[PDB]
């Protein structure tokens, strides 16, 4: 309890990075490289 | 448990719906059965009727009744079965194939009763392997040679022009006793008519679909001028695949 | 016309549009017919206000089945008199059956509903047993057993205990079934604004011999009409379970049914100039 | 090296089929194994204290 | 049987185009009409009433006239939902013209595409695909190299 | 006591084709019926003296 | 022991068949063992208490705990003028009296037992049903290579069940949740207010607080959503053994083939049985072709 | 042979039970009082049917 | 280590490819240069 | 003949013996353990029900490169993923 | 090795059909009397012997 | 006569006939247990 807890929010987070970047609210499977590839800014906010 | 019910009833649920005394009128039933199936495993010679591959309990789709099909099966196949395996014991042609009887019995009078019903053995025989229950269409490459033959400018006009010459020659054999097929010479295709108590074996063509215009065949269901909506319906219910991989085979 | 709608054409509509609900409306339907259970329900239900051949009210179970039917609000009420008189008349059969609460003599408790529910009398109507009740799958059905016994033991009433309230065809409204735009032909019995369902039953030739009956006398004036509202509904949820079903059915369509075709015109749209593309 | 017959737990598998206990604790405790004083002297010898 | 009815009617003309001529633009989803229609002409599957209704007021005058001479007691072709599942060993086989209970997908797939008639890509220029096909046969695989 | 010899070859030549034994597939049924039907014209063809029936320190040339 | 083992075996291997999970014996024989225990408990508890089986009249009384074990006899002075041998026979039989008494008590407590682990199956065993692919032909349909083949008869009889709904998904879960959603609900309102102050309320909450339970005292402490295993979607022993070594894959693969096979040899056994009891079938093989000719 | 009310007893040996089953009833309605009543042989035969 | 130089289902999967699968994108595994041509070697030769 | 040194072997057996009274011999009354099946249970269903099957338990998109699960594989699947497979392909 | 005719049976089929005639359903030993009793009167002419 | 055979479906007592139950197993195991565990319980009690 509390990996999962932690693993499941970045889930949560890292997905609605992809499916939707910008917002609108609608799911896209054709998202940008940089979406895809790109890595969470919370995990380097986390570590400062 | 299969091979302690008997042959003909299915196994099933119990829906408890059985008064004892019918229920009691079943193991009667099969107490007799019992009885006909040990007086069946000697009657055994050496021929014997087909497996069918399909389902036969309900009729076969667009085709045939229950009833037809199995007065086909049951009725007039397991007797010349019964006639041919008479005849073929007792003589020199004693444990041969299929074929070796056709072949060896053909054309001649006193052997005239083993060539009938040896011939009517294979011609049915060949008429089940020749329904496929609901129905193929009929593959290119066979489309393709028919059509280079039969086809006059017009688009698979090969498949309706073989399926219109074949109702003809139905037509054609009056006696309402034969086989119509449609078979390879060797060099061409062509449809023949074979009276009863003769087949594409002992002519040594290469048979390759079958089509049983007995009247027998038609008659609990079309009625006796009923033929051309059989024929029409067999087409529904033909086996095509088979006569094209007979056909690649006789050529190669 | 786009707007009145049928059931059958509901469900040959919503055939394209939800595949699974459909197939779960009519899974439903089909073992709903078959259950001995409902069908007896329904037949010694509306037996005696017809009275007569069993062809006609088999029939009207059958159409019943498919939301061609609705019973009228008149026979209905007189429906649940029927079945009053015939329960209280000979008891042995319709107590064994359509299932009443018995009073606990071993509980005693001061107060004045509770003292008749406590005494030689009905508590509630009984709802069927979810094993020869309406379909539910066989995903939930234990969860949903152990629910109703977990309730009706402990005296919970809420969930599947509680019976929905259920509607019928108005006096004034000659219509056989639900539409989808008429919401006026649809009549419920609530416990504030009541069909005269007393009025029907003090004015009913049974009302004497009813009034005979000690057991039932806390389901006529306990919570006053609350007893008869709730004994009433409860009645035609156990026996005819299935106008509940086709009302929620309706509802869910004339809910869900704008969203989808917005969704079908946008990608068909979407496809369509692709392909012209 | 003793060889026995083949029915020799005879005796003891009836005595043990028909065996009834007051309660389960009766029924398998530790020290069911011992009879005879030998066995309490062989089963604790290494406890001094015992 | 549905199978080869349907494969004969559609003929030649695009899958897609189709898709979007049997609906207007109310009817239902494409893309689920798609999905089931690739589901049961390869991968042969039992059809989704979706495809089934869609197929039934489409193919109706080659049912009606598969169904036309057929004798009393003998199998009908017939696409109805009225029961609730799909499992076309629930129907008797009566509702496509499956002769079968099930078929594991692959294997049915394969048997089709051995079937000529299954639709080749050919994103070559098309006559040269064809004079390849002929000349070179398919014994052209036969080399590893 | 001589039953049927069918069973015993098609048996013996799928105990060949299911164990590995032969790279080309044929090769196993051709040699096995082959070396029967040349020993079917023998005098006394399925009887064996025991000495030399099998390895055993003296042998046939 | 016996009709859980068989039970249990037919869980394992069904895993298998259907889908290609297999259970760990670990856990196969933890199963069986807390079957094992809870009989156990029950014994415990039932020595605690004495059954009396009474022969002659009242003369001859028998004191007996359930289990079987003799207590106390108490005896008339009119038996003791009898025989050895009457007397002997005469204590015997209300014995047996009392054996019938505690067995029946016991086989209650049995079908208890029985219902106990039928409900900690039933995670299990409804995992491997309630799946989107499940599925099952009827028994009665040929099977070749390819695929099954259409049993022909009667095209009304086949029926095909369906336990999931085909719209979106309510599971148990779901379920349980709405349960305690009605539970909260009727609690929160008023006649359910009332209701919480009356003897059954309190009794409600007696049995059905779990969180209400003060610290360290035994039970649960909170209300537990059912178990959710779904079978194709959970790895369970063959992703540990398919990386370790590959030849405890193998047997354990086997083992549960195996078991399944039993398992359905049995089932034939008894359909066999059932049939020859109605009588459908004969007493020994009349159809050879239904066998032979495959 | 299951007799003996023919040297003036009830039968013995459990075989009663075998004669009540519903089975029995089932196939050879009638047998059990047959045998029971009459003392009379049964065979392989009926006692494999 | 021994398991994956020798392409096991390689027959099957080939079958597969070329029938269900565009000639764009598809693998195919040649038995040739497999370590026994592809196939299971003749009984005795092969060490075990 | 049983040796003297392979008797061990016979314990638990013949302490099961000695422990199976009362409880641990009784078996369910009513049940045998074979339980004969009788009807015939399909849940498979057409695969755009079973696309946005799961969604309100699991993620969306449960099914995506499963294989076996699905008739279509690619379906959901968003479209790098779908690269990856030719990728490796080539 | 096996067959009907060849296992030994009293109640061979016939057999089985008077007893279910005789002693089937009789609520008493005195009523199965009066039948036999009826039944041995019948002719070697009719339908029924 | 006909009363007597009624008399027969009674239940065995002592009374009448003599002769104890017979409920057979029990009487196949404990039989010859019977001695121990009579004594083991201290012997039977005469009571009046
Ligand atoms: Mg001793």
């Amino acid at each position: 309890e509390g990996s999962l807890e932690y693993f499941e929010s970045q889930y949560r987070s890292a997905e609605r990075a992809v499916y939707d970047e910008e917002g609108r609210g609608v799911r896209n499977y054709w998202p940008s490289r940089d979406a895809v590839e790109g890595i969470a800014q919370e995990e380097e906010n986390d570590a400062q | 448990y299969h091979a302690y019910v008997p042959k003909g009833a299915s196994v099933q649920m119990g829906e408890t719906f059985m008064p004892s005394n019918i229920a009691t009128a079943v193991f009667r039933e099969t107490e007799a059965a019992a009885a006909r199936a040990d007086k069946t495993k000697e009657e055994t010679g050496f021929f014997s009727q087909p497996r069918l591959n399909y389902p036969v309990s309900s009729g076969i789709p667009a085709l045939f009744s229950k009833d037809q099909f199995d007065m086909q099966y049951s009725l007039f196949h397991r007797d010349v079965v019964e006639t041919l395996n008479r005849h073929t014991l007792g003589t020199p042609l004693e444990g041969h194939n299929l074929e070796t009887v056709i072949r060896k019995t053909s054309f001649d009078a006193t052997q005239a009763v083993a060539h009938t019903a040896a011939s009517e053995h294979f011609n049915y025989c060949f008429f089940y392997k020749s329904l496929r229950p609901w129905g193929t269409a009929p593959p290119p490459r066979l489309r393709e040679a028919l059509q280079l033959q039969y086809g006059t400018n017009g688009s698979a006009d090969a498949m309706d022009e073989v399926r219109r010459i074949v109702w003809v020659t139905a037509a054609s054999h009056q006696e309402r006793c034969g086989w119509v097929y449609l078979v390879w010479s060797g060099v061409h295709f062509d449809v023949v008519e074979f009276p009863h108590g003769s087949c594409p074996i002992a002519s040594d063509l290469i048979p390759l679909l079958a089509l049983n215009v007995h009247e027998s065949a038609y008659i609990l269901d079309y009625g006796t001028s009923g033929l051309k909506q059989y024929v029409e319906n067999y087409f529904k219910a033909c086996n095509w695949p088979l006569a094209e991989r007979y056909y690649l085979m006789a050529i190669g | 016309q786009n707007e009145d709608k049928m059931v059958v054409h509901v469900l040959e509509e919503l055939s394209l549009r939800n595949d699974g609900l459909v197939m779960d409306i009519q899974y439903a339907i089909r073992e709903n017919k078959k259950n001995r259970r409902l069908r007896w329900e329904f037949v010694t239900t509306l037996l005696p206000v017809f009275g007569g051949n069993e062809a006609k009210v088999e029939q009207l179970y059958s159409d019943y089945c498919d939301g061609k039917y609705v019973p009228n609000i008149t026979v209905a009420v007189e429906a649940f008199i029927a079945f009053l008189h015939n329960a209280t008349q000979h008891p042995e059969t319709y107590s064994a059956s359509d299932y009443f609460d018995i009073d606990d003599g071993k509980s005693s408790t001061a107060s004045g509903t509770g003292d008749q529910p406590s005494a030689g009398q009905y508590t509630t109507l009984k709802l069927l047993d979810p094993l020869e009740g309406p379909f539910v799958f066989d995903n939930v059905k234990v969860e949903y057993i152990q629910t109703v016994e977990r309730f009706r033991r402990h005296g919970i009433r809420a969930g599947p205990v509680m019976a929905p309230a259920t509607g019928f065809i108005a006096a004034n409204c000659k219509s056989l079934n639900y539409f989808t735009r008429r919401q006026e032909e649809v009549v419920y019995v609530t416990n504030d604004s009541d069909q005269g369902l007393r009025r029907s039953l003090e004015n009913s030739a049974y009302h004497k011999t009813i009034a005979a009956n000690p057991a039932l006398q806390y389901l006529l004036k306990a919570r006053r009409g609350a007893a008869l509202v709730e004994t009433f509904n409860r009645f035609f949820y156990r026996t005819m379970p299935m106008l509940n079903f086709y009302q929620n059915v309706l509802k869910h369509y004339s809910e869900t049914i704008q969203p989808l075709r917005q969704a079908a015109k946008s990608s068909t749209r979407g496809l369509a100039r692709a392909l012209e593309s | 090296i003793t060889f026995y017959s083949d029915r020799f737990l005879f005796r003891d598998l009836v005595n043990r089929r028909e065996a009834s206990y007051a309660n389960v604790w009766e029924m398998d405790d530790p020290y069911r194994f011992l009879q005879t004083e030998q066995d309490y002297e062989d089963y604790w010898g290494d406890n001094y204290d015992v | 049987a549905l199978g080869r009815l349907f494969s004969e009617k559609l003929g030649d003309r695009d899958v897609h185009q189709w898709a979007v001529e049997s609906c207007a633009d109310g009817e239902a989803d494409v893309r689920q009409l798609l999905l089931s229609l690739h589901e049961w002409r390869e991968r042969g599957r039992p059809p989704s009433l979706l495809l089934a209704n869609v197929l039934s007021k489409y193919l109706e005058e080659e049912i009606a006239a598969f169904n036309k001479g057929i004798p009393e007691n003998a199998p009908k072709l017939q696409l109805e939902t009225s029961d609730g599942t799909l499992a076309h060993s629930g129907s008797g086989g009566s509702r496509s013209g499956t002769m079968w209970a099930d078929v594991d997908p692959t294997t049915f797939a394969l048997h089709q595409a051995s079937q000529s008639t299954r639709s080749t890509r050919c994103d070559e220029p098309f006559i040269l695909h064809l004079v390849k096909r002929a000349k070179l046969g398919e014994c052209v695989t036969n080399f590893t190299d | 006591g001589a039953a049927t010899r069918l069973a015993g070859i098609s048996a013996a030549a799928d105990v060949m084709r299911r164990m590995g034994l032969t790279r080309r597939p044929m090769s196993s049924y051709f040699e096995l019926y082959q070396r029967i039907v040349e020993r079917s014209e023998a005098m006394t063809p399925w009887g064996f003296p025991p000495l030399f029936q099998f390895e055993e320190r003296l042998s046939l040339e | 022991m016996e009709v859980y083992r068989r039970i249990t075996e037919r869980v394992r291997g069904a895993l298998w068949a259907h889908h290609g999970r297999l259970m760990s014996e670990r856990q196969f024989h933890r199963i069986l063992a807390f079957v094992y225990n809870n009989k156990y408990e029950y014994q415990i508890r039932f020595d605690r208490m004495e059954v009396v089986g009474r022969e002659w009249g009242g003369r001859v009384e028998v004191v007996t705990t359930p289990a079987g074990f003799l207590k106390r006899v108490r005896v008339n002075p009119c038996v003791e003028d009898l025989t050895l041998y009457q007397q002997q026979q005469l204590i015997l039989s209300a014995y047996a009296n009392a054996c019938a008494d505690g067995r029946k008590l016991m086989e209650q407590a049995e079908m208890n037992i029985y219902k106990q682990f039928l409900k900690d199956l039933k995670p299990i065993v409804m995992g491997i049903r309630d799946n989107p692919e499940f599925y099952t032909v009827s028994e009665n349909s040929i099977e070749t290579i390819g695929g099954v083949l259409q049993t022909g008869d009667s095209n009304n009889l086949c029926h095909t069940h369906r336990t999931i709904p085909a719209a979106k998904a309510r599971q148990p879960a779901d379920e349980v949740r709405a349960r305690q959603e009605w539970e909260q609900k009727w609690i929160n309102s008023p006649r359910g207010q009332s209701w919480a102050l009356t003897l059954r309320g309190k009794t409600y909450f007696a049995l059905h607080g779990p969180q209400y339970r003060p610290r360290g005292a035994p039970g649960a402490k909170k209300e537990t959503l059912p178990l959710d295993i779904p079978a194709p979607y959970t790895a369970m022993d063959e992703k540990r053994l398919l990386k370790k070594n590959w030849m405890a894959y193998l047997d354990n693969k086997h083992v549960a083939e195996v078991m399944w096979t039993r398992v359905k040899i049995a089932d034939r056994e008894k359909r066999q049985r059932l049939l020859q009891e109605t009588g459908r079938a004969w007493h020994r093989p009349i159809n050879e072709e239904a066998i032979n000719r495959w | 042979i299951f007799d003996g009310p023919n040297v003036g007893i009830t039968p013995y040996g459990g075989m009663t039970r075998l004669l009540a089953r519903p089975e029995t009833s089932l196939k050879y309605p009638g047998l059990a009082e047959f045998v029971v009543l009459t003392g009379a042989s049964l065979f392989a035969g009926d006692a494999l049917r | 280590s021994w398991w994956e130089p020798l392409g096991y289902g390689w027959e099957q999967h080939n079958e597969e490819q070329k029938a269900l699968c565009d000639v764009t994108e598809q693998r195919l595994i040649d038995g040739s240069n497999l370590p026994f041509g592809g196939k299971l070697p003749p009984f005795g030769t092969s060490y075990g | 003949k049983v040796p003297h040194s392979l008797i061990y072997n016979i314990y638990p057996y013949l302490e099961e013996i000695r422990r199976r009274k009362g409880m641990m011999a009784m078996h369910p009354p009513g049940k045998d353990g074979l339980l004969m099946p009788d009807r015939v249970v399909d849940n498979r269903l057409p695969d755009h029900l079973k696309r946005g099957y799961y969604d309100d338990v699991y993620w969306k998109d449960f099914f995506a490169g499963s294989d076996e699960h699905l008739n279509e594989p690619r379906m959901g699947l968003r479209g790098d993923e779908m690269r990856r497979r030719l990728e490796e392909a080539q | 090795s096996h067959s009907s005719a060849m296992e030994r049976a009293a109640i061979t089929p016939t057999r089985a059909r008077w007893v279910e005639d005789a002693f089937a359903d009789q609520p008493s030993v005195n009523d199965i009397m009066r039948t036999l009793t009826e039944i041995e009167q019948l002719p070697f002419q009719s339908t029924h012997n | 006569d006909d009363s007597d055979i009624l008399r027969l479906r009674a239940p065995l007592t002592y009374d009448m006939d003599s002769t104890a139950a017979l409920h057979v197993p029990t009487h196949c195991g404990k039989a010859s247990r019977l001695a121990g565990m009579l004594q083991d319980a201290g012997g039977v009690q005469v009571l009046d």
